[PDB]
RNA sequence: CUUGAGUCUCGUAGAGGGGGGUAGAAUUCCAGGAAUACCGGUGGCGAAGGCGGCCCCCUGGACGAAGACUGACGCUCAGGUGCGAAAGCGUGGGGAGCAUAGUCCACGCCGUAAACGAUGUCGACUUGGAGGUUGUGCCCUUGAGGCGUGGCUUCCGGAGCUAACGCGUUAAGUCGACCGCCUGGGGAGUAC
């Protein structure tokens, strides 16, 4: 959830957060831990703004 | 409510080590986590959805007081008489 | 089972007489005993074994002759809440008396016979045919 | 008790009182994008220790500060 | 000596005088199914030495007051 | 007496709620009302109506791995009492998204509906097959992985059953205990 490398690596290039129906993969998990994200200020809140 | 303060609570009743659901140490916890459990009832007063949590375990206090009256009539007063109930 | 012991039972027994399993087992108490060695006897199964004595449980052994089943049309009337104590002499013969009415007995569980040799009916537990 | 995590952001031109403030609120351990801003700074984060009401002396103090605006806190078991 | 009818007590608030009911099976005459039925009469008795629960012997007598003729013989059951 | 049930330990997963403030991937007026884009789904929670931003606070239920002890302590329900989609109405305000109050929070009435698994509840038994999801034992774990082994939910199908259509190990199949309800259509959810 705190992870710069581990989270980014796993969103999207226009910001938002991966589909578990592509990405195939902890996800319940790694998805809560992405709802979260916003506020980290390890990203941008989207990668158009 | 479930860990620190139960086990303080359990040996104050068994008649021995590690009786613990028998009827006298079962209520005596149950009924101290009715005591607790409506200082959270005390306020919030809105929370419909967990209320029922309280009313189930209200009803089955009266439940196994019960099988204290039906079984032993001695042992039955004795915790009414530590708890003050009724 | 929750609530009859030999309903329960027989509902467990001629489940076999739908698969044609060779063995069949239910927990076993000392009534459920003196209940297969009625059926054994007149024939209608084969062979049992009791076991285990903080789970005493049987070992009934089925019999089916062909594809055709042995044991046919087995019922259980009085089930709890519905007693019916038959007096003797309204006995219930089992198809024209051709099946056997096991019938709880002072002396026993063992009825054909309780018509005349015997001489006192109770509560019924089962027809059997 | 109960273990804690802090969780906090840290001014940037202000970023010269972090352990300042921090000594203010170790206090409380021994007592038991545009978002106007440059987007650039140093985080201060730790995994503290403190029960249930020590803690809540902690957090009503920040609708008085101007460095810090989001106060978090998480745990880890 | 009749059948010595056993019963229990509901209720003394009655000056030397109780009430009891009756444990009783019976076939109900047409669905063939045991309803546990109880009744209720008066019963004399003076000493006040059975209490409000106990379990009672009864035979009857002359009919002493309205609606109660029946004395107590023994009791077989504290409260 | 230990298997029905039940308490403890111990972990596990989660739109179960209540309060508290928070606050943008977004959005009209000159300020702020709203509430999720994404994850979002055949997921997942709960007794149903239901409930989705984020973190902490008091609380609710279930689950698994073992041990331990209680010794039938249970299952069911007429009345009964609670929780009760919208609106309406009451009293106390607001006014954008946009229906001119009302919708929105709130304190009181109101209990209404496709409140339609158009499938009371618990228990035990019977051919099955493929997917869902949560675990966790064994096994070079040598791994994304096998055999089990828990729990619930899908999808097609044997026997049996059903007027068919169909159901089909989460039943409507074989049963047992208990509760609700129906006995031709209209007049009618109406007269008093």
């Amino acid at each position: 959830y705190k992870d710069i490398a581990t989270l980014k690596n796993y969103i999207t290039e226009s910001g938002k957060i991966v589909p578990s129906r592509i990405t195939g993969t902890y996800q319940r998990q790694l998805a809560r831990a992405i709802k979260r994200a916003r506020y980290l200020s390890l990203l941008p809140y989207t990668d158009r703004h | 409510l479930s860990t620190e303060a139960t086990a303080k609570i359990v040996s104050e009743f068994g008649r021995d080590a590690n009786d613990t659901g028998s009827t006298e140490v079962q209520v005596a916890l149950l009924t101290a986590q009715i005591n607790h459990l409506q200082g959270h009832f005390a306020e919030h007063k809105k929370d419909h959805h967990s209320r029922r949590g309280l009313l189930r375990m209200v009803s089955q206090r009266r439940k196994l007081l019960d099988y204290l009256k039906r079984k032993d009539v001695a042992r039955y007063t004795r915790l009414i008489e530590r708890l003050g109930l009724r | 089972s929750m609530q009859d012991p030999i309903a329960d039972m027989l509902t467990r027994i001629r489940n076999g007489q739908a698969a044609n399993k060779a063995a069949v087992t239910m927990p076993s108490s000392k009534l459920k005993v003196a209940i297969a060695n009625v059926l054994k006897e007149e024939g209608f199964i084969e062979d049992f074994k009791v076991e285990g004595d903080t789970k005493p449980e049987l070992e009934l052994t089925l019999k089916y002759f062909q594809g055709k089943a042995v044991v046919e049309s087995i019922q259980r009337v009085s089930r709890p809440g519905l007693r019916i104590y038959k007096r003797k002499d309204e006995l219930p013969k089992v198809m024209a008396g051709l099946g056997i009415a096991v019938v709880s007995t002072s002396k026993g569980v063992m009825t054909d016979r309780a018509a005349r040799q015997a001489g006192l009916g109770g509560e019924i537990i089962c027809y059997v045919a | 008790m109960r273990h804690y995590e802090i969780v906090f952001m840290v001014h940037p031109d202000q970023s010269e009182q972090v352990p300042g403030m921090i000594e203010r609120y170790t206090a409380a351990i021994t007592g038991a994008y545009p978002i106007n801003k440059l987007h650039k700074a140093h985080y201060v984060l730790m995994n503290v220790e403190a029960p249930q009401e020590v803690i809540d002396e902690l957090e009503t103090t920040f609708r008085f500060n101007d460095a810090v605006i989001r106060s978090m806190v998480m745990r880890t078991k | 000596k009749i059948r010595t009818l056993q019963g229990r007590v509901v209720s003394d608030k009655m000056e030397k005088s109780i009430v009891v009911a009756i444990e009783r099976f019976v076939k109900h005459p047409i669905y063939g199914k045991f309803i546990k039925r109880t009744t209720k009469l008066h019963v004399h008795d003076e000493n006040n030495e059975c209490g409000i629960g106990d379990v009672v012997e009864i035979r009857e007598c002359r009919p002493l007051s309205k609606t109660k003729s029946w004395t107590l013989v023994r009791v077989v059951e504290k409260a």
